[PDB]
Parts: C-alpha cells; structure tokens; sequence
DNA sequence: CTTCCTCGAAGGTTC
DNA sequence: GAACCTTCGAGGAAG
C-alpha cells in the first residue's frame, strides 16, 4: 500500500509525531492505555493514516466507524460493546454525531460505564455496565464545532498543518517509485509547489500527469512536459482551482472587487452557499487573496496582480 | 450442504432481505452441491 | 448531430471533451478500466448524453440506474454482478443514495470485493465476493453534501458550462433539419442570443417561430419573420420576459434603485413572493443586473444602460 | 351560460388569446396534438374558462381533475391509463401535487411511457399522443424541471374599461335584466378590473332594482344601489376610504407605521396588508418607504384636500 | 332568550341589517338559494347571533360546524354530500381550516360539484361527486388570513361596527328582562356609558352588579346602588380601568405628557411591555386619550381635561 | 399548612378577597356555579394558593391540569367528558396552550357544546357534545398573550398586588409558627424588609436564617443573630445584592451619577446588555434608586445616602 | 481516586463551602432533604465535584443527566419515575433545556406533584402523579440567562471562583502524591502558575510532564525538566495558549488593535463566539490583556510587548 | 416542511 | 457625538 505504516516512513509533522512518541514509549513502560487523543486539521493531511501508524505502534488492532454512521445510542453502546482490552477505536467526524451519543461517550471516557434504563409505570430499573480500558482516537476538521465537555475530556491535542516543499517534494518521489514513473528533481518541484500543501492532491495530479506523457512524449516526466500538462488540467500557477478562478474573476470584473454578498456570489456561479463557505473560502482567506467585511467578501490587491488586473 | 445453505440465507438476510423472503429466494435454487457463492450469486442474479 | 456517438460529433463541451479523450487513449494503452469519474454542472446541458459517448468510446456496454431506486444493499449489489469486466455504471443523481448503502458503495469501488458479515457478534464469519474490474460514472447538481470518503474515491472531475453563441447556434440549424424549414444564419443567430444558453430553451423558441412561418408566411424563416415572431412574444434581444422588464423599470423608476424588500416588489407587480424569487429573479443575478443585500434588492450600473436610463450614485 | 365557449365569445386578452389562436391552427394543420400549455395569472381573470376553450377548438373531450384529489402515484397511474389518442388532460390547482407524484408526471410528458412500481407490482404503460393543460395562481411553487417541460406560456392580465363594459352587457342580458349603456359604464368602474367583481356588481343592483324599483337598471336606480353599497366611484370601500383619510388628517400625509394605522383603525394587523393595501398601491395611492408608507398627491386630489410636499 | 331570533329583535346594525333585508326578499321572489355571505369584524358585536336570524329568516335548517373540527379532506367531504336541498352550512372560525381544505371549496362553491377519488387499489377512479344548491355562511376576527381565491367566492360581506349610546341602553333594559330585576332608565343610560361600545360588555357589568344590588342592597338596581357598585368595581365614567388611570396619571406627573417611550412607562407601572401594548393601550389610542408619535407616545389636551390638571 | 385554606387565613389583597366573597355569596343564594375567573398578576403573589381557596369556599372538589400537558383537542375533549355538574376546572399557567386547542373554548364557555367529528372515515358524522354547568379557573403571569376572543369570555378578573410591609409582616409570623420557632417582632420586621414585598422570598429567607439559628445560636431568632445570618447571604439591609451594588457604586465612582448611557455601563460592569435592563434595573427604578431621562440615567439623592458617599 | 469525596479534602471555595456546611448540617438534625441548590461560575472550576461531596455528606445515591440529553417532556417523566427518596438529581447545562421541558419543573420542585395524559384514543385520560421527597442540583455557565420563574424556585445559590496560587499549589502535590512520583516544591509551584487557575488544567500538565519525566529526565520533576516539558507543549511562559496567540496576534496585526467586533473576530479566526465569550475572554480581561469598550474589544499595550510588537 | 418571531440595521430627533 | 426611539427586512427554529 501507498501509506505508511511506521514512524520512520511517515514523513513530516515532527511537532506531532515527536510528542506522541514520548507519550507511546512512556506508557508502555508503565503497561498502560494511552490517553484519549484528538487529531484536527485540515482534510487530507494524514490523520486516518496517523491513527493506523499509533496502533502498530501500540500493537493493537483498530476499530473504525464515523459520526454520521451513528444514529442512535444502541449503536455506540453495541460498538462499545464489542471491544477488546486495548483496542483502539477511531471515530471520523465525531463533532457530527448527535447530542443524544455523545451522553454514552462522556461517562465511557472518564470512568468506562454506561447506564441504561428498564421498565415502565410503577416499574423503573436500570443496568449498569463496566466497559474494559480502551483508547478513543478521534477525528474532525474544525476544532471549535466539537462538544465543550466533551473536548475537555481528550488528553492529548495534534494539531495537524500544512507540509512544505521539502516534504511534498520526498512525497511526490515515493509514489512515482511506485508507478515505475521517471521524473527529474525539477518535475517533482513544480507539482509539489501547484499541490498547495496537500499530499491527497499531489498522488492526485501525478496520476493525471502520468497519463499526459505517455500519450504527448515518451514517457518521461520532463519539467517543460509537467508545465504543459498543468495547463491542461486547469491548474493555475498559484494552485488555484477551476472554481477558485471562477470565484475571483467574477468579483473583479462584475462587483469591482466588492463587496458582494455570499447569496448573490453563490447564485452568479452554480454553486451552493454552503459549499462554497465551507470548501473554497477557508483556502482562499488563509492566503489573503479574500477577505471578510461588514459589507460582504472583497478582493485584495494581491488578486488583482495575480490575475493580471490593474488595481485602483 | 445445510452449513452452505444456512450461510448464503444468512448472509442475503444480512443484507437487508426478510427471513421468509430471503428463504424462498433461495429455497428457488435447485442445485445443493453448489458452494454459497453460487447460490447467493444465482439466487441474486434470478432475483434480478 | 443532435444525437452523437463519438467525441467528432458531440457539439460543444471542448475542455470536458478534450480532456477526456488523453485519459481513455491511455487507459486503452493499457489492460485497464477508466478511472471512477464524476461529472458536475447545472441541470439540461446533456451529462446523461455524455455517459453514452464514454460508453461507445470505451467500447463497452452502458448499466444505468439512479440514486433513489437504489433502497438497500442488495439493490446495488444485484446491479455489480450484471456488469462485465470493464462495464461502466452510471449512476444518476448520486447525491441521493442512502448512508447505509454508501458505505458499499466506495468499499467495492476500491477494493472489486465485497465482505459479507454475519452472526450474533461474539461468533462471527466472512464471505468473499470477487467482482469483475468496472467503472463507476457518476453525475450531480449538489457536491458539498458528498461525503469525504465518497468524495476521495473519484480519480476525474469535469465541469459543464453553458453553450456559447458559436455552438448554440450550430444546434439550431441542425435541430431546423430534422422538421421541414430553411433558416437564414442571421435568423439562427438572432435564436441562439436569446436561448440563455440552453439547448432545451433553444429548441422551444425554434418550435413557435415554425407555427409563425407557416400560418402568417412562406414557410420559411428569413430574417424579416424572425424579428416579427419574436415581435408577438416579448423576448427581449437579452432574453428578457415582459415581467423582467417590468421588474427592472419598477425598481428604477419609483425606489432609485432601492434597497427595496422582496414583500414591496411583489405587490407592485401583483405576483407572489415565491414567483419572483425562483422564476424571474435567478437569471437577472446570473446577468449581473441586481444583487441581494441586507436591506433588500438593488439595481447595477448594467441596468440602468440596458434599459436607457441615466445613471448616479 | 357565464362561461364562453369559443374564441368568438370571449372578449379581451387580445395577447394570449391572439397567440393561442396561430398554435392551435399550426396543430390542425400538421394533424399534431397541441403541446402542453400552462396558465397562471391572478384569480379570477379567464384561466379556468380558457381551459375549456382549447378544447372545444380542438375538437376533442376534455378530462378534468385537480391537485387536492391526485394524493399518490397510483391515483395518476390510473387516470394516465384511461387517455385515448388525441385527448386533453386538465388539471386544476397543479402546483398541490406531491412531489412523488411530479417526478411521475414529468417523464410521461416527454418520453409518453411509464415504467414504475406500485404485495408491490412492477407497472409499465405506452401512453398515445396527448396534451396536458395546466392551470395555477403559484407558478413559482412548481419545481424547476416541471416548468422546463411546457411549451407554451400564458400570463393572463388586468381588463380595460371597454372591455369590462361588454362584459357586463353580455352577462345583463342572460339575466334578462334592461340596462343603459351609461349604467354600465358606472359598474365598470368599480370592478378592479376583474369580471368575477363586474358580475358581482350586477347581482346585487339586481336585487335592489327588483325591491326597491321597478326592475330596471337606469342611470337613477344605479346611483341609489350604488350609494347603499358605499363603494366609492374609484372602487374604494368604506374602510379603504377610513385609512386615506386618518393618514391625511392625523399624520400630514405620512411617513407612518403599519402597526400605528392599523391600531388607530381597530384593524388587525394582518388584514390591513394583505386586504386593503395590496390595492391601493397599485392604483398609486399610497407609497411604501424606509421608515413607513405616505400617501401621494393622488390621494389629496380625490379626497379633496389642499396638498402640501 | 339571550340571543335575539329575528330582525325585529335585533337592535342596531342598521347597515348590515338593512342590506340582509333586501337580499333576502329578492332571493325569495326569485325561489333560490341565498348567495354566500362573509361575516368579519371585532370580538362580541353580534357575528354568531346574525349566523342563526338568517336561517329564521330563509326559514330553513342550519347546519352547524367549525373550522378547528375539520382536519382532512375527508371530513368536509362527509359534511357535503349530507346536504339537502336549501340547507345553510355554517362554519364558525372559518380562518383555522387547512389550507389543504380550502382548496376543496373552490369547486363546490362556484359549480356546486367535487372530483373524488373512488374504489382503491386497481378500482381506483375519479368521478364528478354532484352537490344540491346551497348557502355558505362563513364567520371570522381574522379574515385577512383566508386565502385570496376564497375570499373572491363570497357574495356578500358584511362588516360590524360598534354601537351607539341609544342602542345599548335599549339592549341593557331588554337584558335586565330577561333576568327579574327593576332598573331605572337613569342607571341604564350610566352603565351603557362604561361598556365601550360592546354588548357583551354591556351584559357583563350588568351580571356583577346585580350581584352586589341583591347581597349589599334590597334587590333593586337604583342611581344609588349602581354607583355604590360601580364604586367597587372602579370603573371610572369614562370606563378606565385602574390601571388605565395609573398609566394616564403617571405620564402627566412625570414627563409632563411625553413625549415617552413604552419600554420606559412599562418599567413605571410594574408592568411588562407586552400587556401594555396589547391590552390597555389600543382602547386609549382609539378613543383619543394618547397619541402616538416618532419620537413617543403623548397625551393629549382631552386628558388633562379628564384627569383634572391644566394644559400649561 | 403552607398554603391557607380559607379566607379567614388569606393575608392580604383585600382588593380581591372583597370581590371574590360578594360573588361567591351570591352564587350560592341562587344556586348556581360562579362565573369564568382569570387571575393574572407578577409572579409569586398568590395566584396558584387562591385558586383553591375559591374552591373549599364553593365546598366542590376541584379538577385540576396543566397548560403545557395539553397537546392536542383530543386531550381537551377527554377532560371535558368527565366533568359533573358544579366541577370547577382549573388550568395553570393557561397561556402556553396551543392557539388550535383555545379556539375550542369558545363554543364550551359560552354554550355549554362542542362540535366533534366521528366515525371510522368511511362513514362520519358531526354531533355535538352537551357539557353540564361548571366553572373555567384560570392563572397566567402575562395575559397579553391570550387571545381577544378569549379574555372577553372570563367574567370575573383579579390583578394581585404587591404586598405591604404591615401585611408582610404577618406572613413571616405565621410561617415561624409552623416549624414551632421563636421569632422576635423586631427581627420579623427586619425580614419583610428585604422581602422585596414578596411573600416567595419571605418564606425562603426565613427557612435560611432558621437553619442558622439553630446550627450556630440558641434557637431563638433574635434580632443580633437575623443580622448575623443576613450578613452571610449578602443581602442589604434595602434588598440589594452585590450586582445592584457594584451598578450604582460604578455610577458614582466612574461618572458621577451620569447621565449615562447603558451600553458604556454594561462594560464597566461585565454583564450583559441586555440582562441588565431586565433583570437587575426594574427594582433599582421602581424604588427610586435610578431615574431614566431623555439623555440617559442618573442616580438620584437616595442612591448616594445608601451608599455613604457626598451628595452634592 | 483523583476525584475527591469529603469536604475535609476538597481544597478552596471556602465561602461555598462554609455555607453549604450549615445547610447539610442543619438538613439532618431535621428528617428532611436539603432544599434545591443552583451552582455556577467558569467551567471546569469543581462544581461537579461538589455534587459527588454533597451526596456522600447527605448519604444517598447521585443520579446525573443534562438538559441537551432531555428532548420531550416524556423523557423527563421517565427519570423523575426512577428517583427514590431522597436521591439527588444533577442536571448539567440546565440554561439549556427547551422550555417544553423546564416548565414541567415548576410543579414538581415547589409541590411534588405532575399533571400528565395518558392512554391514546378512547383510553386517554389525565393522571396526577405523587413525587417522593427529592433534592436538584442545577449548575450552569450563565445564571442570569435563566428563566425568572425557575431561577426564583432555587433555595441556595452558590458563586464559585477562580483558585489562588496557594490553593493550586497544594492541588498539584496531592495529585503528585496518588501518582508515584516526586515533584520539587518549586517544580509544583511552576505548574500551577501556568494553569491559569482551573484545576482541570494543572491535572492535565502534570500528566504530561511526568511522562516526560520519566522518558528524558531521572524520574524527578524539577524547574529546569518543567521548563522543558511545558516549553515542548505550546504552554507559555505564562500560560497562554496557541488559540490566544492567534487571537492576539489577528487583533494587532490584521485589525491594528481594533476596536473590532467580536463577531468578526470570531469568524476571522474560526472559532466559535460561546467559547471566546465563556472560555477566552473572561481570562484575558482579568489579566489586563484585552480592554472593552462599547465601540469593541482594544489590545493593551502589555499584549504589544508580549507578542514583541512596537505599541505605536 | 412551513409560520412565526427575533435579531440586526439605519433613519431621525435632541442635547 | 453620544443616546432614544421607531420602522423595516431577512433568518431560523418550533410547530
Ligand atoms: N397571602 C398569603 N399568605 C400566606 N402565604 C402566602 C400568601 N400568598 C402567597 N403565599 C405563599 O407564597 C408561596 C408562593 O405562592 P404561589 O401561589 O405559588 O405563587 P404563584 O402565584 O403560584 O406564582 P406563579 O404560579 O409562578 S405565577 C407559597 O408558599 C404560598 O403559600
Ligand atoms: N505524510 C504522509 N506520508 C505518506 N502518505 C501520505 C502522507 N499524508 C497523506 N498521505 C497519503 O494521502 C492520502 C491521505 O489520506 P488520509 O490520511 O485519509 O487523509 P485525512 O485522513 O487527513 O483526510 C493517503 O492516500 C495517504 O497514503
Ligand atoms: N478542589 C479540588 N480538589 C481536587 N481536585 C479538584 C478540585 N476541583 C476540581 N478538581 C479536579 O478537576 C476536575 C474538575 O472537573 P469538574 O468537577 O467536572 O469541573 P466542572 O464541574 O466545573 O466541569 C476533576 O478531574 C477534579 O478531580
Ligand atoms: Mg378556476
Ligand atoms: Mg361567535
Ligand atoms: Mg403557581
């Protein structure tokens, strides 16, 4: 497979995986579970992946489900139900499971019981499970969105960020190893620098790119031979997609830059409000190409130049 | 052939069909001898 | 064409269509499927025609279904077997499966296998379905409530775009064959720059200009006729109805433009809230004529030069 | 009969009824079947009477059902499998339909089969060459797919003062009543331009010719019926009459609130914006605002006050 | 009885009354049905009791329901079909029934006839249900609530208005004959006064102070009695309530008649706002005690006048 | 008890005891149930206890519901099924039914009948339901909610007041009496003073100041140990807390005594705009502490003796 | 365990403590409950503790639930059911709960009793039910958020505040002391001034720094190993964290200090504005670094020379 | 899925 | 320019 599997193959993120090493060795030293951990972080940046490298680190065997998989507290109770000393369970999304879950989480983090009610009318019991030592591993993209007295139970934060070009460079030569691909130290830094930072879009374009040179050369990757099919795919220089181009040329050459409301913008383009609030803008104010006022989103200068616009 | 007959109605009611229903389904199958895959594959496929 | 069977014939699309082709040539270079691929764009501009073409230039037969027949597991998995190696699935609104079958769904994408799991939970035991290589095709209004999952799986993305004047044009004239009438190319062009880009929108046009030209003419469509059946309907030269001229004169001549609440424009055109939210008000903010604030509509710059009035801050 | 039953008969909407006119003799022509036509408009202005109309044109029998009655698909199913080639199909208040059921509708319309299910049975069904005809006051509440289907459009508007006026002749004389060609003009006036007020108008003189006269609409029994009824010559009711004159008079003219109006009034809040106002703003009495609505120079001229900006 | 059974019992309304009378005469010469009538306007000023004199007028039977009663099409579609030639259905809170419902009404009450779906299943048909001439009588506080294409239906409407000093006081008396107690004109004409226009008013006052008049007097109702009772109740001659005289009070002693804002006079009177506005301020306002302005409410010269203070 | 049983035990609103006692006289002289009644006043002043008071005066057992316990008319309908003749229904809190269950009032207030529909579906009918005579109780702590139709129904109001300090006084004895203490007059006074004319408080500060005294005392209420155990709850000797302290010591310290608007002295003090307006200042207003002005409030000559600073 | 369970071992929160002393005291001399307590303040301060300690002194069994975990009336029914007499009911987050649900409390905690429709159909019919004898424990974030009629029903209320630096200190060697493990009393010093004095904090850092301990030190915690450890963590120098950083660091550089809205703060930085205004802010204004006005928030100049900005 | 209602904006007066 | 007051418009969450 193309992932990982040890510390030493898993490239970057050393803040991350430099802590988690210390606190791994120090409980198996004290032969104990390790503590309930939240992994967050933009998407794609290696966090299913780190939860598989921590349990052969640990030498458990993984159990995976996600919030939106869980509707109702007899499915969590089962799935607590069905664990093994040790075991490690990961939970994708878990600020999106409802209210009514998170109820058996909170007594199954801090003391590992659940209590469930029986009977009805004059008749009211109820049962009072123990659940063994486990290790909840935990995912989501917004930090802030995730339950208050639930994020104070988690007692190791990773905090996952962007990889730089040395990184994504050694990212983009691994895969290519394994497609048998030829391609020279300044191939790999073009795509590495057009990925914006993610390792998914990066195996992503390699693919596409592989299917250009075998078709319009001979098979090799040449820089000239990247940069042309690049092009093709619509990727600006900037790491701007399709829909971040669209974006920008609309607010310059319709509104002037702005300001212009999220509703009207989401109606000009086919697009949903939602999406692009949530998918687009994040990227695009993190590298200040928009921003946010009382009136509405406007493009900054660096747009204009960028697009090749002269700015007022 | 009970086992393979017991897994492929096991198996085709763990997807979702009705105890009575997934039994008639493969109740329809006439060869025992086939291994479960078979029988699931053809009870599907005549059930298609 | 009206309707195609390879990339020479499909009118328009170019980038889509371009694209496309470098992927299936390699894919050809080599004993394998083309990669799972989703398609993107708003509704009528002709994904499901699309899906044909890859299928006949692929070589290989077309499964269709659509996202609602599919209720349970069993549904999608009954489907998987009827393909054969290399089959292509389509999958129309794909949106709008179940949770419960997406979870199938991408394991079999990936994997060409399906676990079966059966038992009480402490014994329990597994079969292996082996499924023969295939390509799943799927197409979508809506993408932010695609699951990331879902979503990672997807190797190809191509985006639709509405037809230019260049191409819708082609399409009148080659619709004007199929039925018994000549048309002048000015005629055709002076149809296509008020379709709005649609071809459906282009044919509808296409069909009341023929009953003009054949009760109060010849029987054929010059330029004269054209500019007088487009005379009796009132679709202005920017495909404008006599409503959206209405709402664009009202909102300049009494509030200067606004703001003005959807409640006030609605009595003064006496039409209902919802009328002018979802027919007339969409395509005018597709145009750039009026924007939507906090306070209420607002009339551009591009407005007030489309209808001839002066314009002031 | 109220209703008109040809083209002949029925007076005005000169643009839908010119349009209507070239499609339907194009279909004749080719032996076609009409496309499918939509109506919609405000009430009372000739949707439901066209409807019938097209079909005595055509020359075919019309089936008519409405939106409340249609609750699920097996209802359409089964009205769908009792159309014969060349048939119309009407149906009244279609924006009601459930959307389960459009999904249903908007295949027939193109492709004229149906494949679907319905102890559940598989159905299939060929249709033959039809037209469906659609009447609605919500036009805007059909999904957008739906609309996309239909080929013709028909926005019905507002009558002219001689067009009203013929109408009430017309509708005079199936009640046998005499009327001058003054009192009708006096009626049509106080009709908001709508036929449905117009034949109102009339019952209800009628009536008072009938007890308080000599059965015989004239100049002088019009203005005694008319003064009884309180309706202002430019068609404003007692209560339209009330809120002129308290924003004149206790206000300058405006700007005020609607809440304010409506509790000086002893008016709910909800009757005076969606009963009394919706009128007087557009026969350009009162004007809405930022900070409240005023009334205009109109106003002062036909209450007969001295104007002040 | 309590409610008036024909025209010659019915005291005021002449407007509404006057008009009834015609349509229905002429409606009689003519042997048809009465057209549809609409009866809207304010709480207690006689909509129910018209409901039944014109039934005893058309002399035919009414049938009686309203609109909370209905719920589904089904329902009305019973209501109907039990109708006999010349019957009056009466729906009371008309303004409450589905919009669902309305909807059934468009066909019955224009063309007398109602597609219905019949059989199930296979057998499922539509068939022209067929309905025998007959008048709607509708009643309602909140008409701007039905729908537009229903209110057009209607044939005629009729608005309620209040009564005048005569009309009461001759209500009074016939209410002080219906229980048995002797009351001077003089004592008719001082409760009148104090019902604000309403006879359910009206008859409420006269209820409390017969009480008093047979338990704290000799069983008669007397100038002398009746201001001892009145006394009591504090009803002031103009009919403000205690709290009515608070609020009148308090604006003239404090802010010199305003202008003052309702947030600010609330806190005052201990009160809270939204009893204010909606039960005490909407009687001053209509009849000319305050006056409402942009910058507040003010009092006006008629309660300085009323409350004994000078118009400085 | 707690609650008093009769009229002899009911300290205070003499207001509305003297009413209530006529009417109910009354009532039983001829034989009859009493009137519609709707209390309605600040929260706890006596609403709830009355009502059942007028029942044991009535010598009739009392049905008794909630306002938020009915959901749908089916409800209300079982409930009116089971009345006998005579029974007095009282609903609490009656403002928080839903407005289509209020309208079914209408027709069982005034006439004693409710239309109801019945049958399988195929065959149904209306008929009506014939209630025997008795009386609706209600309370509610805000009746602008209620409808208008409604509220002309009650024939009887009552508005409770504020309690004063001779009556309040009263009510502290008579509770010290109960749990068999020993209380001072001096200290019984002290007490009401605080009360905030409140009876609700009265009781709760009594049974703290009780707890006291016999944990750390002698048993006995006197006036050196009420001052003691008022100190420890932070109570003044003007019912101030320390948030009503800290407000009007910040005017004077920061702005000597304003005029000051309320969103610059919500950020001098920590609390919420809007808190503050409706939770802490309607007291500090109603017993002259602050006095609202055009320009903003100012504390007035009897906030800085109570505070100790120099006025001037 | 960690969690303590007397009062002679929870340390601090001596005026909670002192008074709640009295009161159980008090409480069992008489064959009673104790009256209804509401705790709030910060979270994460110890008020669930207190709930444990008060049912250990009283001797009964604790149940616990929260106001997001009750969704219909029925549910709460149901737990009111399952209590015996005596027990103690702890409802978590109680400002939450849907006023469908809080408005059955009314009755139950000043009278015991509930009103409730059982049955469906022909069998429904109302039930007054009969609660045993019953203590609740609210706690919440926001006391004045809520509702007057509830919170008037509370017997005790309890502010709860921020350690000091002695308490803290003892906090950490007691936990230092469950744990084999040996922390210097300069070390143990250390630690608590960086957990912004919150327990919950200072429990988390010791975990952390012991493991670190054990793999890069002796064994023993000292000043130089605790610098180390908390300088590896984001944990400043003094205690702020990587979220204020942000916060700090947007304000001055991306609004020059402001003033700025804390709404478009929050979305600038992503983060939810109940956690700024409930976690986050209140810290940072009891120590001087972010100053309010009505126009916003204002950056001091300490935050200037913290971040290593120049406080032009 | 729809009606009610509550949150935010800005126009205008006054000191 | 700071503070009060009224009015309008677009969300959103509780039927
Ligand atoms: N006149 C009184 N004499 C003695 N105790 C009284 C008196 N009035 C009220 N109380 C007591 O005050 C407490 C609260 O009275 P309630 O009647 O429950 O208040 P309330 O009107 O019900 O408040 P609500 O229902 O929340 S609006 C009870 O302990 C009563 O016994
Ligand atoms: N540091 C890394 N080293 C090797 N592969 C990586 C790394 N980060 C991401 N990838 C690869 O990119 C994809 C990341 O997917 P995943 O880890 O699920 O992303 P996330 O969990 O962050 O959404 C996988 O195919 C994975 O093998
Ligand atoms: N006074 C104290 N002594 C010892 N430990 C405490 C003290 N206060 C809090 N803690 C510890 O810190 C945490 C407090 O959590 P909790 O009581 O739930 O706070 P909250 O109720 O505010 O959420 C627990 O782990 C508890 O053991
Ligand atoms: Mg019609
Ligand atoms: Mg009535
Ligand atoms: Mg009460």
């Amino acid at each position: 497979t193309l992932r990982p599997q040890y510390f030493k193959e898993y490239i970057g993120q050393d803040k991350v995986k430099d802590q988690l090493k210390i606190f791994i060795e120090a409980a198996k030293l004290r032969d104990e579970a390790l503590d309930h951990t939240l992994l967050f972080g933009p998407p794609g940046l290696g966090k299913t992946t780190m939860a598989f490298v921590i349990a052969n680190e640990m030498g458990v065997n993984l159990k995976q489900t996600s919030g939106p998989a869980i509707e109702k507290a007899g499915d969590l109770v089962a799935i607590l139900n069905d664990l093994e000393p040790g075991d490690i369970l990961f939970i994708d999304e878990i600020h999106r499971m409802p209210m009514a879950v998170e109820e058996v989480l909170y007594s199954a983090m801090e003391d590992y019981y659940i209590d469930i009610m029986i009977g009805a009318g004059e008749t009211s019991r109820s049962v009072h499970l123990d659940l063994p030592p486990f290790t909840l591993v935990g995912a989501t993209t917004r930090a802030g969105m995730l339950s208050n007295p639930l994020r104070a139970r988690f007692g190791i934060n990773g905090h996952m960020e962007y990889y730089e070009l040395p990184d994504l460079t050694e990212i983009v030569e691994r895969t290519s190893e394994i497609f048998e691909m030829t391609i020279t130290p300044e191939a790999a830094l073009e795509l590495a620098r057009r990925s914006r930072g993610t390792p998914r879009i990066a195996n992503r374009l390699l693919k596409r790119v592989r299917d250009y040179a075998q078709i319009m050369g001979d098979g090799v990757i040449d820089d000239k031979i990247a940069d042309q099919a690049l092009t093709m795919l619509d990727v600006d220089h900037e790491g701007l997609d399709y829909v971040d181009q669209k974006i920008l040329r609309t607010m310059i050459e319709m509104y002037g830059g702005g300001p212009v409301g999220l509703g009207t913008l989401s109606v000009n383009i086919a697009e949903e409000r939602e999406t692009v609030e949530d998918m687009y803008e994040p990227y695009l104010i993190q590298k200040g190409f928009i921003m946010r006022t009382r009136t509405g989103r406007v493009a900054t200068a660096k747009a204009y130049e960028h697009m090749g616009y002269d700015y007022t | 052939s009970e086992d393979a007959e017991q897994e492929a109605v096991a198996a085709l009611v763990a997807l979702g069909y009705k105890p009575q229903e997934a039994s008639r389904m493969v109740s329809k199958i006439a060869r025992p001898d086939a291994s479960s895959e078979t029988l699931i594959r053809d009870a599907l496929r005549a059930a298609l």
